[PDB]
């Protein structure tokens, strides 16, 4: 579904991880809308970010993010056992279409 | 504040058209876009098409154009989906979501927020 | 004009003539056409093209202009205050075109 992504990045309690979202020219590069979505395993996703680097109500500081030109990346700062989930990147997709990322799981040992 | 509570399980055979729907509640229906999302088992979300509830204009991703038809329902709020030329490869859970904010001064259809969700409908085709 | 608002006309005693007013300070205005139009070219006869509006990509919206109301009310009040001088101590109002 386009938007190649680090399909599985492992970790442990305590450290920070950067999870990326690779766009070609238009989807991420043209304008500045990106968002990340957390599926609890086998369940419906929910919400943590809008406008790349801001948060809604009900989200902590750890679920940060930033733009890097032709690639946007979530920054799960201080990964813990709660992060057993998959963080889906979605963004503007050129024309008037919204594209969705390929997914990336985060596993905590 | 917002709850979409869609239909439960649905059953169809290949080649037909499926009526998937979502029942918004807790907010004025004609003030938010409706974005439809696929989730086939094992892969990530794939976007289907945004729906304007005030005016019936719609759009669809290029991987689904022609096959997907949708209509609004302002009387009840239950927007409808129609997937013609159905295939067993479409054995995927279909989602309903509230998009951005509709206004008279700036196009906000592609704003990929997707604040509130539905609970996933297990549609299997064979 | 560097000094305060100026009012100009041939003969204010005549109602036909058009007044021209110079403001002491500008008021910001913005205009837009949010629809993301598209252009297509159709060729006619020799290498002699003609462009026309294609299909509206995305959603449709009405072109509009935005004027800051704070500055606009202040400026309209000042112009009324100035116009009250040449016409002796009457009320002043503004109506549609
Ligand atoms: C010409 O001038 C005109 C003025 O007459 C201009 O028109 C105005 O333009 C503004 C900006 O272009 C636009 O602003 C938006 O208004 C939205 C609606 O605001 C009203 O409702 C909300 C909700 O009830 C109230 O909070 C607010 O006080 C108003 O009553 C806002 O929703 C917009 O903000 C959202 O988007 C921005 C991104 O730009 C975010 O930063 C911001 O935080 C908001 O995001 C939240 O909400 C959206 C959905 O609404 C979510 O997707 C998002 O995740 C956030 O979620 C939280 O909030 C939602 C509630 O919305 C909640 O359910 C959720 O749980 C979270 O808590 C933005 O502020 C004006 O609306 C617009 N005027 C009109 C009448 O439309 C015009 O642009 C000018 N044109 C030119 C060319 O200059
Ligand atoms: C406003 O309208 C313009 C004009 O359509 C939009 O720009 C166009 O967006 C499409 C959608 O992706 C671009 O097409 C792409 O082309 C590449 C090859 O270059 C191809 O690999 C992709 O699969 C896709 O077909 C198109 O190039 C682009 N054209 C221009 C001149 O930018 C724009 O996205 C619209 N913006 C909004 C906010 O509506
Ligand atoms: C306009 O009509 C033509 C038929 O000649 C059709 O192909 C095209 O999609 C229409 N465009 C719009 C914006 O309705």
């Amino acid at each position: 579904s386009a938007l190649t992504q680090p399909a599985s990045v492992s970790g442990s309690p305590g450290q920070s991880i950067t999870i990326s979202c690779t766009g070609t020219k238009y989807d991420v590069g043209s304008h500045d809308l990106v968002s990340w979505y957390q599926q609890y395993p086998g369940k419906v996703p929910k919400y943590m970010i809008y406008e790349v680097n801001k948060r809604p109500s009900g989200v902590s500081n750890r679920f940060s993010g930033s733009k890097s030109g032709n690639t946007a990346s979530l920054t799960i700062s201080g990964l813990r056992a709660e992060d057993e989930a998959d963080y889906y990147c979605c963004s503007f997709g050129g024309s008037a279409t919204v594209v969705c990322g390929g997914g990336t799981k985060v596993t905590v040992l | 504040q917002v709850q979409l509570v869609q239909s439960g399980a649905q059953m169809k055979n290949p080649g037909a058209s499926v009526k998937v729907s979502c029942a918004p509640s807790g907010y004025t229906f004609t003030d938010f876009y409706i974005h439809w999302l696929r989730q086939a088992p094992g892969q990530g979300l794939q976007w289907m098409g945004w729906m304007n509830p005030q005016t019936g204009r719609t759009n669809t991703a290029r991987n689904f154009q022609g096959r997907v038809t949708m209509t609004r329902d302002t009387s009840i709020g239950t927007a409808y989906m129609e997937l013609r030329s159905l295939t067993s490869d479409d054995t995927a859970i279909y989602y309903c979501t509230t998009g951005g904010w509709i206004s008279l001064y700036y196009d906000s259809s592609y704003y990929p927020n997707f604040d509130h969700w539905g609970q996933g409908t297990l549609l299997t085709v064979s | 004009a560097e000094k305060e608002i100026v009012i100009r006309s041939e003969n204010l005693t005549n109602n036909a003539k058009i007044i021209i007013v110079h403001l002491n300070t500008s008021v910001e205005i913005v205009c837009t056409r949010p629809g993301n139009n598209t252009r297509k070219s159709v060729r006619i006869g020799p290498g002699q093209t003609f462009y026309a509006t294609g299909d509206i990509i995305g959603d449709i919206r009405q072109a509009h202009c935005n004027i800051s109301e704070k500055q606009w009310n202040e400026t309209l009040q000042k112009v009324g205050k100035e116009l009250q001088k040449h016409f002796p101590n009457k009320t002043i109002k503004y109506e549609r075109s």
